[PDB]
């Protein structure tokens, strides 16, 4: 008939074809509950200030301010220097920069080498 | 505005920080996520789904439509990985596998035997152009100092 | 399976709370309120004949509007575009630099006057 | 493009629902509920809905077409969708 | 909050049969498989047993996603439309028109004058539905974001002014 | 003599509207019809240019204003009077002055019209510097002038998440392709010391390389083809007007434009041109299979659009430089005619533009009707028309040649799609049962629109016959072939005509139609979009995060160098101030200093 539709990271696995969701049960009925009762306070105060007639300023958003923190200064004062990081930070910092180091200096070596004895044209290359 | 003890903090050790972890984040115990603490400062900032925003409800009342996202529930440590500007992660009707299957079989196909076309070239019967003044020696840039070799070339 | 009645009876009051705020979201005839400008005599006596609008008073209406547009967009630009080249950049060598017409064996030359000898006879290919 | 009246949306809706053959063309209310007073189920909202949602062009959500089943009201919903005023 | 088992079913069959007229095209082609497709939905109505009828959804979800058009067909004003969020370079908030300069208010002095008593009617109303929420609200804030009603005369249904002052749809 | 004063003046008188609207004089209204006349008068001004070509053949170099006297490098204002350049200002100016009459029609709601002209002229000026540029750099102005007002227009309205999308994604493909751009910038000042194209030409640079494929490249940008393609599709965003001038007729040939503009330059590598037909068969085929199962009114003509480029840019592939210039003067006229009429449908079909819902509008509005048919004919090569001179002209010009085996096939292949999909534009949207929306607002009878259509209405039936006689003959005659191959590319349409005819038939015949694997290959623009919009985005801009911000700017780079050395000190300046404070631990250490002074290390010895 057909096989499957198998998700990935950038293909996600749609709601409608996911099985918990048709697999209802009473302990996850009320675990349910208390996502829109979670979400409902967070609406509720959310619209008192914002149509307040007072209101004359910035509705700050404590998880804006914490996404803000954890993305800018938080990373040194949780980071560990295991050993991954180490690999990580290896091959991500010194390894390009001497990879590129290979490549370039192999043609400046070449290139010189060429021109040494005349072999690279350079009839009307003045602009240098 | 805002007190201190509502800020990232130190990845949760005990689950009795890991319940005050989450109320900071204003999420229920059972579903708080941190980060995998490995090596990286993730702290106890909790994993969201790795989900774009399109795949959020659109006719859900959303107190930012352009993000489609509410107002101080926790937010996606990568929000602008998956804003709807940015990268889209939302579901395909055909598998991610044949997704790419069909690509790389499609461009396989080109360039793998384009070099069989190449080697069997597609041209007429027709023979060089026969061209008067030794093959417009002089006209094509050559020096007309020495003596070209002449190329010429009888009727049939 | 419905509406329970409550938020029915909410509804119809954001009704016709809504009712009168797009009721308060038109304009009255005065406004708006054109405040006074200092207007040109041009448009003064396009409109002493214009209220006749019979064919060839909106049509001269036209042409002068075709004309004072040519004069301002298309007269004042090569009065200034040929002063620039004849006259300035012209003036400097190698600036404008034009092809010579491809002279065909039989042409004159204005100045020399000679002829470009014609081409031999021709192998006589007739369909 | 000229705006629908409330008098006109509500003959637009008239129209269609008066065509639909499961109702009677004589018994057919402006404050009629459907399932009950037509005599209609569950399974008979859902393409009365696309059937509204066609000649008008937009799409009513799914959270507010369950409760989208009275004539008057289904045209309250989409007065206020339109805000189109007379 | 719930999508039990009745709606999960309907919003099935408006999915499925929208597909089917992004398939069909024609509309006698589309009216044949329209039928059919409600035929075959309640020829199983008598399914009181729920794990038959959770079971009926898995059939009737996984081929739709084989079976929803590869170019699925979308209406300009819904989530995908063409015309999706088009003109919120012209929606422009209410709240900026108490900025404009008294030359810009005297533009259009009876929409201001109006105006003005829209933002009285905010003024002596917010304290009263605030207090009337707050009488009416469950322990433990509200435990359902739908907001309640106008519990008596006079009174504007608590936190409706910007749900009543919102942008108009079409507002150039 | 008179050569250089008028094609500079159609410049110059092009901009003053610019300047006036920077005045803010403009009291609205007006405006639109004050930027039509100039386009319309510059128009008029640009043909007697024109008509003074073909008398004699003179073309100019108009180096007027010296802008560097860079050492050895004499960068200045240089526009190149050619037959590429002065031909192609009139069509230029023939299609954006009508269209400047359609954008009045369809958008006249919307509040900022006059910036909306504004930006439709800013684009022209840009675009004019382009074609007529003859050092590098000023090809580089167009280049990019065009590109970011592109972001501009078809982001017109913000709004949308998806028109700003839409605008990111065509301002980087387009991104990409100048990368080349550069490149042959630098490699023609280092190797021909110049950047001017005369003397590169000049120089005669025998084995370029390096700075050709970097042009083709370039190339590969502005005119979507593979690789940097999906940008063309997603264009359409913006408004059709934004998409029926910029990217359906104007913006997408400029790349085009590139590598004709270099023809005298390019034959001279052999290999160079293999790719040239490589990309440009691919192209064809690609963008010809998405366009036989889109749905959306403008995804359909723009694909159309693509797979035209790759068919003309095969001719400068195979030698054929000015067969290419001929392509780009027809295909201007016609295009803008299949684009303007889906527009006109969409504001007439309340504003809806998926032929699902469109369908009996044959009978409902006969002009546009007659537009398109004749339109598509002279898009599928209607013999003695528009298309049928250059498009069919070409495919008995590319078959009969030294070229790579199979690219001959997709322009024979894709002649036959680009058929195909003109029957399935041309049944689904005007003949069939009308299925659109039962209230009826349908109405062109609007002289602004049947003005505008008949302008490139007699231009696309008449255009073809007034351009193939009067210009020069510039490239050789194919005059003896066989009958097969000559009449093939005539014959290939007839099934393009005819099996497409079929299969748009199979939706009659009452039957359920299974989804076939192919047809979600061509749905989904052949899988392109969703992959590479995808996979490689991601991962690259994860990286910016995991690895380049959060790994090493945040926590190595600062933990290395400066915390370290911050934690040195740190870590041992304890008890260098933490003493006991006894007189025994301090004269202790002064014992120990003495021995080693004068014992251990021994300063005396
Ligand atoms: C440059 C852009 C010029 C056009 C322009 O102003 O566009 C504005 C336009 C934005 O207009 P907008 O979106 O309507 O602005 C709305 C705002 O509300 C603001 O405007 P507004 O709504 O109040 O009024 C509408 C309109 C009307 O204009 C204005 O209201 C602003 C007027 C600006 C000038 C103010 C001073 C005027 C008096 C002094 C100068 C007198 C002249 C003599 C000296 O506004 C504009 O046009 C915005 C102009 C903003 C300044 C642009 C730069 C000015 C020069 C510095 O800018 C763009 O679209 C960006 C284009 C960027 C360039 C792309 C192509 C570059 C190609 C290379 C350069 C050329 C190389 C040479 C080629 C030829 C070789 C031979
Ligand atoms: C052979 C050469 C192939 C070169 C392919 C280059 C293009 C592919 C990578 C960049 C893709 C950019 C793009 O268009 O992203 C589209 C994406 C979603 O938009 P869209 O595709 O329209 O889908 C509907 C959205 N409502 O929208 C976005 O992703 C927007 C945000 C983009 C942020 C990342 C920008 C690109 C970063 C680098 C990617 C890799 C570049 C490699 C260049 C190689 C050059 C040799
Ligand atoms: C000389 C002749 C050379 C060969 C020419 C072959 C193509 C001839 C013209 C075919 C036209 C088909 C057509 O217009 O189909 C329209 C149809 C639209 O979609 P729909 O209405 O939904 O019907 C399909 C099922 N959904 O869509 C379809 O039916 C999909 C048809 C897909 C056909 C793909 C053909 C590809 C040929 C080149 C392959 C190259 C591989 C390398
Ligand atoms: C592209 C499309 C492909 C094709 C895609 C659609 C699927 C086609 C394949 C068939 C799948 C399946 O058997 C039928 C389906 O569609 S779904 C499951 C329906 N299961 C029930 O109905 C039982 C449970 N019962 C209720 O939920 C209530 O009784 C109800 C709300 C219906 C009362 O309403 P009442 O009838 O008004």
């Amino acid at each position: 008939s057909f096989p499957k539709y198998k998700p990935s990271r950038l293909a996600t696995l749609p709601a409608t074809l996911d099985p918990a969701e048709y697999d209802i049960s009473p302990e996850t009925r009320k675990a349910q509950a208390e996502r829109l009762a979670i979400r409902s306070r967070l609406k509720r105060e959310y619209l008192l200030q914002y149509n307040d007639p007072n209101r004359l300023g910035v509705i700050e958003d404590p998880a804006l301010i914490r996404w803000t923190y954890a993305r800018s200064a938080n990373i040194y004062p949780n980071f560990r220097p295991t050993p991954k990081t180490s690999l990580l930070g290896a091959l991500f910092g010194i390894g390009p920069l001497f990879f590129w180091y290979y490549v370039f200096k192999t043609d400046r070596d070449k290139k010189e080498k060429l021109i040494q004895e005349g072999k690279l044209d350079q009839t009307f290359n003045i602009s240098y | 505005h805002v007190t201190k003890d509502m800020f990232p903090g130190p990845y949760p050790k005990t689950p009795e920080e890991r319940a005050a972890a989450a109320k900071k984040y204003n999420m229920r115990v059972e579903d708080y996520e941190p980060y995998p603490d490995d090596g990286m400062g993730y702290g106890d900032y909790p994993k969201l789904p790795d989900r774009s925003q399109q795949e959020r409800d659109p006719w859900y009342d959303w107190d930012h439509p352009d993000l489609r996202l509410n107002w101080g529930e926790p937010i996606h440590w990568d929000l602008d990985m998956y804003i709807r500007n940015r990268v889209d992660t939302s579901p395909t009707p055909v598998s991610w596998n044949t997704m790419c299957k069909h690509l790389s079989g499609f461009v396989a196909f080109m360039l793998f035997m384009f070099w069989v076309g190449e080697i069997y070239p597609s041209y007429q019967p027709v023979g060089p152009k026969q061209y008067p003044y030794n093959d417009l020696y002089l006209e094509r840039g050559g020096d007309p100092t020495k003596e070209p070799e002449p190329v010429v070339h009888y009727e049939i | 399976s419905g509406y329970t009645p409550d938020e029915k009876l909410r509804l119809q009051q954001l009704r016709e709370l809504r009712r009168r705020w797009l009721k308060d979201q038109e304009l009255s005839p005065r406004e708006p309120v054109l405040p006074p400008r200092r207007v040109w005599p041009m448009e003064q006596f396009w409109n002493k004949f214009l209220q006749d609008g019979a064919p060839w008073k909106n049509v001269i209406y036209k042409t002068y509007r075709h004309s004072i547009f040519a004069v301002t967009h298309v007269l004042i630009p090569v009065w200034i575009i040929h002063y620039y080249l004849k006259y300035h950049v012209t003036a400097k060598p190698y600036t404008v630099v034009e092809r010579k017409p491809r002279i065909f064996p039989g042409d004159t030359i204005l100045e020399t006057g000679e002829v470009i000898p014609l081409m031999k006879e021709f192998p006589d290919q007739h369909h | 493009a000229p705006p629908l009246t409330l008098e006109a949306i509500k003959d637009r809706v008239l129209y269609v629902l008066k065509l639909y053959d499961k109702i009677d063309p004589e018994k057919l209310s402006v404050n009629s509920h459907f399932m009950k007073d037509l005599g209609l189920d569950s399974l008979d909202q859902v393409e009365i809905i696309m059937a509204m949602e066609d000649e008008f062009g937009f799409e009513i959500p799914d959270i507010d077409a369950e409760k989208l089943m009275c004539p008057q009201e289904i045209v309250d919903y989409i007065a206020d969708k339109k805000d189109v005023y007379e | 909050a719930y999508l039990t088992h009745q709606q999960k079913v309907l919003r099935l069959y408006k999915r499925a049969l929208r597909h089917l007229e992004s398939w069909c095209v024609h509309r006698d082609k589309y009216r044949y498989f329209a039928c059919l497709m409600r035929a075959r939905f309640d020829e199983h109505k008598n399914e009181k047993d729920m794990v038959k009828a959770t079971q009926l959804l898995r059939q009737a979800e996984e081929e739709f996603w084989y079976g929803q058009h590869p170019q699925p067909y979308i209406f300009p004003e819904s989530p995908g439309g063409t015309s999706y969020e088009r003109y919120e370079c012209y929606k422009v908030p209410e709240w900026c028109l108490d900025d404009w300069h008294p030359s810009e208010k005297a533009m259009y002095p009876d929409y201001f004058a109006k105006r003005e008593q829209w933002k009285r009617l905010r003024r002596e109303s917010w304290e009263r539905e605030v207090k009337q929420l707050q009488e009416e609200t469950p322990p433990g804030g509200p435990r359902t974001e739908a907001l309640p009603p106008a519990r008596k005369e006079g009174d504007l249904p608590p936190l409706w002014w910007h749900i009543v002052t919102r942008p108009r749809e079409r507002p150039m | 003599n008179p050569f250089a004063s008028l094609t500079l003046t159609t410049l110059i008188i092009l901009t003053i509207p610019i300047m006036m609207s920077n005045s803010n004089i403009y009291k609205t209204n007006l405006y639109p019809n004050y930027v039509k006349t100039t386009v319309s008068y510059a128009f008029t001004l640009s043909l007697v240019p024109l008509l003074m070509f073909m008398h004699t053949g003179q073309e100019m170099i108009i180096s007027n204003w010296h802008w560097m006297t860079l050492q050895t490098v004499e960068l200045s204002l240089s526009f190149k009077m050619d037959y590429f350049s002065v031909m192609f200002i009139p069509v230029a100016l023939f299609v954006t002055w009508s269209i400047m009459e359609f954008s009045m029609w369809y958008m006249h709601s919307d509040p900022f019209i006059n910036r909306f002209f504004k930006y439709l002229v800013l684009f022209l000026i840009t675009m004019m510097i382009l074609v007529t540029a003859n050092n590098l750099f000023q090809l580089f102005i167009g280049w990019e002038g065009v590109g970011i007002m592109s972001f501009l227009l078809i982001g017109w309205w913000h709004g949308r998440t998806d028109a700003n999308t839409a605008a990111l994604q065509a301002i980087l493909y387009n991104r990409i392709g100048d990368i080349g751009f550069v490149l042959s910038m630098a490699w023609f000042l280092t190797h021909s010391n110049a950047w001017d194209l005369q003397q590169i030409f000049m120089l005669n640079n025998e084995c370029p390389n390096m700075p050709l494929i970097g042009l083709l490249l370039a190339a590969a940008g502005k005119s979507a083809q593979f690789g940097l393609h999906p940008w063309l599709p997603s264009a359409m965003e913006g408004p059709t007007p934004v998409s029926a001038l910029l990217h359906s007729s104007t913006m997408v040939v400029a790349g085009v434009f590139l590598l004709i503009r270099f023809y005298p330059l390019m034959e001279t590598n052999k290999l160079v041109q293999t790719m040239t037909l490589c990309l440009g068969a691919i192209t064809t085929l690609f963008t010809a299979l998405c366009a036989i199962t889109q749905n959306d009114i403008k995804k359909i003509v723009a694909f159309s659009t693509s797979s035209q480029l790759g068919l003309m840019m095969v001719t400068i592939g195979i030698n054929q430089p000015h067969l290419a210039f001929l392509h780009i003067c027809m295909h201007a006229f016609f295009k803008a005619m299949l684009f303007m009429c889906s527009g006109s449908i969409i504001h007439s079909l309340n504003d809806e533009q998926d032929i699902r819902k469109m369908g009996g509008l044959y009978k409902a509005m006969p002009f546009t009707t007659t537009a398109l048919i004749i339109g598509s004919l002279a898009l599928t090569g209607m013999p003695y028309l528009t298309g049928f001179y250059s498009k069919d002209l070409i495919i008995e010009a590319v078959n009969m040649s030294y070229t790579n085996a199979w690219a001959l096939l997709m322009t024979l292949i894709a002649t036959s799609l680009t058929a195909a999909y003109s029957t399935r534009i041309i049944f689904f949207a005007f003949l069939g049962k009308p299925r659109f929306p039962p209230l009826v607002l349908i109405n062109e009878n609007n002289p602004l629109l049947i003005n505008s259509i008949k302008r490139l209405l007699i231009g696309s039936i008449f255009a073809g016959f007034i351009i193939s006689n009067n210009i020069p003959p510039m490239t050789v005659p194919n005059t003896t072939m066989p009958l097969y191959m000559k009449m093939t590319a005539l014959i290939v349409t007839i099934m393009g005509f005819m099996l497409a005819l079929e299969l748009n038939n199979t939706t009659y015949y009452l039957k359920f139609k299974y989804p076939s694997q192919t047809y979600k290959f061509s749905n989904m623009l052949g899988y392109y979009p969703s992959i590479m919009h995808r996979l490689p985005t991601y991962h690259n801009l994860s990286m910016s995060q995991k690895s380049a911000s959060s790994l090493l700017d945040l926590i190595w780079l600062e933990t290395i160098l400066p915390k370290t050395t911050s934690f040195i000190q740190m870590k041992m300046s304890i008890m260098v101030s933490n003493q006991k404070g006894l007189i025994k631990l301090y004269f202790l250490s002064f014992l120990i200093t003495i021995m080693i002074s004068m014992t251990l290390f021994n300063y005396h010895e």
